[PDB]
């Protein structure tokens, strides 16, 4: 159990994994024996990365007493895991900040359009005015006649 | 502009979200390839409430199917005559990650 | 040194999409790096003018970034509400930062290596810790958009400047705002203090006397939209010199590495040099054919760089 919680550490420190109101729970399911009490949200996350492994362990088990076929759980699964985690971490946030990024700029353009309609009114409106002024005085010249 | 709006002011959920919901993700294509849906959904069950109990946050309202592939992938796939299933739908996400 | 940037340029680097807003120097590797409004932070080689890479890990537009003194970790700050921390060695974002409502205007790391701090349209500074990432105290009394904020060279002392037009000298440990100055005409955009070697020029160059202890005490210097380029003294907090001459806006405002003349951008589309001991050097520069939004000087190598809003970053020979 160290083992597995010292590559998690190790691997997945890149990550950001950090929440600062992160809420420590009364009954924390500590797998770790180790865990520092306080945990952070980093070492929570590892925890739980442990907590995934031996569940196999624990779901072969299940299977050999009902007599089904079962398959070895090695390390190699765990780097598999946290392989997953790292590149599925990476893949998630950067599509959210590039789909947000689109939706930003699409809503600024929006915002400078309705901007520009408004701009569109005071220019109807000084255009209408010289109308007007322009056909009242044509009509006053034309009519001194 | 109402759908966007609503999606912007809901992104900051999103990437709280980020940590637990790939980390569940991860498991089922490390782990779960081997297992029926009977026990794919016992392994993420227990995973699902550990994270609970841990106090960490994730989305229990999207599919592990939805959330590892997109639709046009989906749609491709389909074109490849894989059959319209769930596990199905899993066992391609994992023999592409 | 007698570094001076010259007509010619070397490299006309644009790859951005969106204007530039800051460029730096990294501290100790060949690395010019440029931050823009399009949420980009791109790295370039100002030696051979090749573009690098690129840290899109941002969501709105990139306002300031900032190095360490080891040049490891890189500090940036953008309008998506949030500070991000990047490790230069791979260049990933290893920590997210959030808070310190609205767009986040200027971030800078203090020669401690192990705090950052930051300035928003909130009116106020906020002080986070590099390895934690939570925010232990904030600086209040700007009544204003905080715009541009820089520590001291040895983590004590912090200036911050804001729309409000008062330039707020801070303590670490007091939290209290020491000298407070309120006599620009117009906004205050950047600020810059004075390195080591420019302490001794600035004695005979204003007629100040020396105190005591016979130290001159710490200094500063404040850019305003005034067209004004004023030198403040944070012990006392009176005038010495007010430099003018800008047709626009000024942006950028720092000091030449040997501390015997002074460099600046302005809106004004072009750079000038100006030397405060004589005032004989009023060297004015065309830069960019739109506004120039930041420059940096390096350290030792004879090298300014140039940011811009027209997409473009330049990089002058000095001589």
């Amino acid at each position: 159990t160290e083992a597995l919680y010292q590559v998690g550490k190790e691997f997945t420190s890149k990550m950001d994994l950090e929440k600062p109101n992160y809420i420590v729970p009364d009954y924390m399911p500590v797998v770790y024996d180790k865990l520092p009490q306080p945990p952070s949200h980093r070492e929570a996350i590892v925890n739980s990365c442990v907590f995934v492994h031996q569940t196999l362990h624990q779901a072969n088990a299940r299977l050999a007493k009902r007599g089904g076929r079962t398959m070895a759980i090695t390390p190699r699964h765990y780097l598999d895991f946290i392989n997953h985690y790292a590149n599925l971490f990476h893949e998630k946030r950067s599509e959210l900040e590039e789909q947000q990024m689109h939706l930003n700029v699409g809503l600024r353009k929006i915002k400078e359009t309705v901007d520009q309609v408004e701009e569109l009114r005071r220019d109807l409106r000084i255009k209408s005015q010289e109308l007007e002024v322009k056909n009242a005085a044509a009509n006053d010249k034309l009519k001194k006649m | 502009r109402e759908r966007w709006e609503k999606t912007s002011e809901t992104f900051k959920n999103q990437m709280s979200t980020i940590a637990g919901d790939c980390l569940l993700s991860a498991a089922f294509i490390a782990y779960a390839g081997y297992f029926d849906q009977q026990m794919r959904q016992n392994l993420f069950t227990t995973w699902s409430h550990h994270l609970q109990q841990a106090n960490i946050q994730f989305r229990t309202d999207i599919a592990r199917t939805e959330y590892l592939s997109n639709a046009d992938e989906r749609l491709r796939w389909q074109a490849s005559s894989l059959p319209a299933d769930d596990l199905c739908t899993e066992n391609a996400i994992m023999l592409k990650r | 040194k007698e570094w001076i940037p010259r007509p010619p340029e070397k490299y006309a680097l644009s790859g951005h999409r969106s204007p530039v807003t800051r460029v730096i120097f990294h501290p100790v590797f060949s690395v010019m790096v440029s931050a823009s409004e399009d949420a980009t932070i791109k790295v370039w080689d100002y030696e051979t003018g090749d573009f690098e890479r690129t840290l899109k890990g941002h969501t709105d537009s990139v306002q300031d970034i900032s190095f360490d003194h080891s040049g490891k970790l890189l500090a940036s700050c953008s309008a998506d509400m949030t500070i991000k921390l990047w490790d230069f060695q791979g260049f990933e974002c290893i920590r997210t930062m959030h808070g310190h409502d609205h767009n986040v205007s200027s971030v800078a790391i203090m020669p401690n290596g192990d705090h950052i701090v930051s300035a928003s349209r909130d009116k106020t500074i906020k002080m986070w810790e590099v390895q934690t990432g939570y925010c232990v105290k904030t600086f209040t009394g700007h009544r204003e958009w905080v715009r541009m904020v820089r520590p001291n060279q040895d983590g004590t002392l912090i200036a911050s400047c804001s729309n409000d037009q008062t330039v707020r000298v801070w303590v670490v440990a007091t939290k209290e705002c020491k000298a407070e100055l309120r006599e620009h005409e117009h906004v205050v955009e950047c600020i810059s203090w004075a390195p080591e070697s420019s302490y001794s020029s600035i004695s005979e160059a204003t007629g100040s006397e020396t105190k005591k202890s016979g130290k001159p005490g710490p200094f500063l210097l404040s850019g305003s939209r005034d067209k004004t380029i004023k030198m403040w003294d944070v012990s006392t907090g009176m005038c010495l010199m007010t430099l003018v001459g800008h047709d626009n806006w000024v942006r950028g405002v720092l000091f030449h590495s040997g501390g015997k003349f002074i460099l600046s951008c302005a809106d004004d589309k072009t750079l000038r040099v100006w030397d405060y001991k004589n005032k004989r050097c009023m060297k004015t520069l065309n830069a960019h054919e739109h506004f120039v939004t930041s420059l940096d000087f390096h350290k030792t190598a004879p090298y300014v760089v140039t940011g811009s809003v027209d997409q473009t970053v330049k990089v002058w020979e000095c001589r």
